[PDB]
């Protein structure tokens, strides 16, 4: 483990190893040493921007309000000796062996374990929308997964209540409205990215690699087609956007099965009907775990719905004037001990 | 934990 990272936490812990850096988390495993327990421990410097705070805050009520087993295990948050000296959060949780990004990268799938995997994924992914909470983030990376094969969501700070300089998710798997048109948060952009998710479990490879927005685009309406017709073009309703849709070559929807010519008809057929271009025609999660193709694994009994989570429950997102870092540090300590 | 569902004990060598 990397003499870099430091961890002003618990000395019953010890630091084992690095699984994950980035400029908003650093995730490493660690030994609680009086119990033995290996754990999982994320690290947070939430008090430079308002911005990381925020995300912070909002990982820690979601990962709090659930209780499901496709959805990340919290165990606890360090607490801080002081308010005065509460620079990070160490959110503590379950330890799982590796995230799908490196399972894809390294491992062979049978169609078993990719029918397997994306049904968890899908299962996680309906409690959520049950809850009206869209992930916003998922991809491979935050799939994390066991040896026995079980799957569960994380990274949930980009997390939004559904209603009537950000961190942007990677665009690999962003629906083509929100690269388009001003997007108001939706389920179908949740269902597109399970859909690029299960492209790539297929191809071992991301399926819409695009360089930018524009290559991000062309690559997308290269393999569902480009849309022609107003009827199509409904959803998008920013004139530029009409426009530069219509520049595009007209590409027609691209035979999925003559491109993935091994892969189960009913994986296809399930593919299909996430990346659709309108998002009010894009199959939503109860419906997908529903499909044939899950036939193996789906049960109507046991795939919980969830509960409404009301607007409010990420208020602090809602003010006149933005709320200051004393403010967030406030509402973070107060999930911290409660 | 959601094992009891898997079936055909599927594993990953890890
Ligand atoms: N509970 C966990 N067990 C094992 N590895 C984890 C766990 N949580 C995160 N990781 C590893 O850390 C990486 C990043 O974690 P994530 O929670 O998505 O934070 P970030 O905001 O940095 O993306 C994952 O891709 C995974 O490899
Ligand atoms: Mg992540």
């Amino acid at each position: 483990m990397p003499k870099r990272i430091v961890y002003n936490i618990s000395s019953d812990f010890q630091l084992k190893s690095l699984l994950g850096e980035g400029a908003y988390g650093v995730v490493c495993s660690a030994t609680h040493k009086p119990t033995g327990e290996i754990v999982a421990i994320k690290k947070i410097e939430p008090f430079d921007k308002p911005l990381f705070a925020l995300r912070t805050l909002r990982e820690i009520k979601i990962l709090k309000h659930f209780k499901h087993e496709n959805i990340i295990t919290i165990f606890n948050i360090q607490r801080p000796d002081s308010f005065e000296n509460f620079n990070e959060v160490y959110i503590i949780q379950e330890l799982m062996q590796t995230d799908l990004h490196r399972v894809i990268s390294t491992q062979m799938l049978s169609d078993d374990h990719i029918q397997y995997f994306i049904y968890q994924t899908l299962r996680a992914v309906k409690v959520l929308h049950g809850s009206n909470v869209i992930h916003r983030d998922l991809k491979p990376s935050n799939l994390l997964i066991n040896s026995n094969c079980d799957l569960k969501v994380c990274d949930f700070g980009l997390a939004r209540i559904i209603d009537e300089v950000e961190f942007v998710a990677t665009r690999w798997y962003r629906a083509p409205e929100v690269m388009l048109t001003s997007a108001k948060y939706s389920r179908a952009m949740d269902v597109w990215s399970c859909g690029c998710i299960l492209a790539e479990l297929f191809l071992r490879r991301p399926i819409f690699p695009g360089r930018d927005y524009r290559h991000q685009l062309l690559l997308i309406f290269g393999i569902i087609g480009t849309p022609h017709s107003d009827n199509d073009l409904r959803c998008i309703e920013s004139p530029r956007a009409r426009e530069y849709i219509k520049s595009l070559p007209m590409y027609p929807a691209a035979p999925l099965e003559k491109m993935f010519p091994r892969v189960n008809p009913k994986g296809i057929d399930l593919l299909q009907r996430m990346l659709v271009f309108d998002p009010a025609k894009r199959i939503t999660a109860k419906e997908a775990l529903e499909h044939p193709y899950l036939q193996t694994y789906h049960d109507p009994n046991d795939e919980p719905e969830g509960e409404p989570i009301p607007p409010s429950f990420f208020e602090f997102d809602h003010y006149k004037e933005a709320l200051t870092t004393k403010d967030l540090k406030k509402l973070i300590w107060n999930e911290i001990f409660s | 934990s959601l094992q009891n569902r898997n079936t055909k004990n599927l594993s990953l060598d890890i």
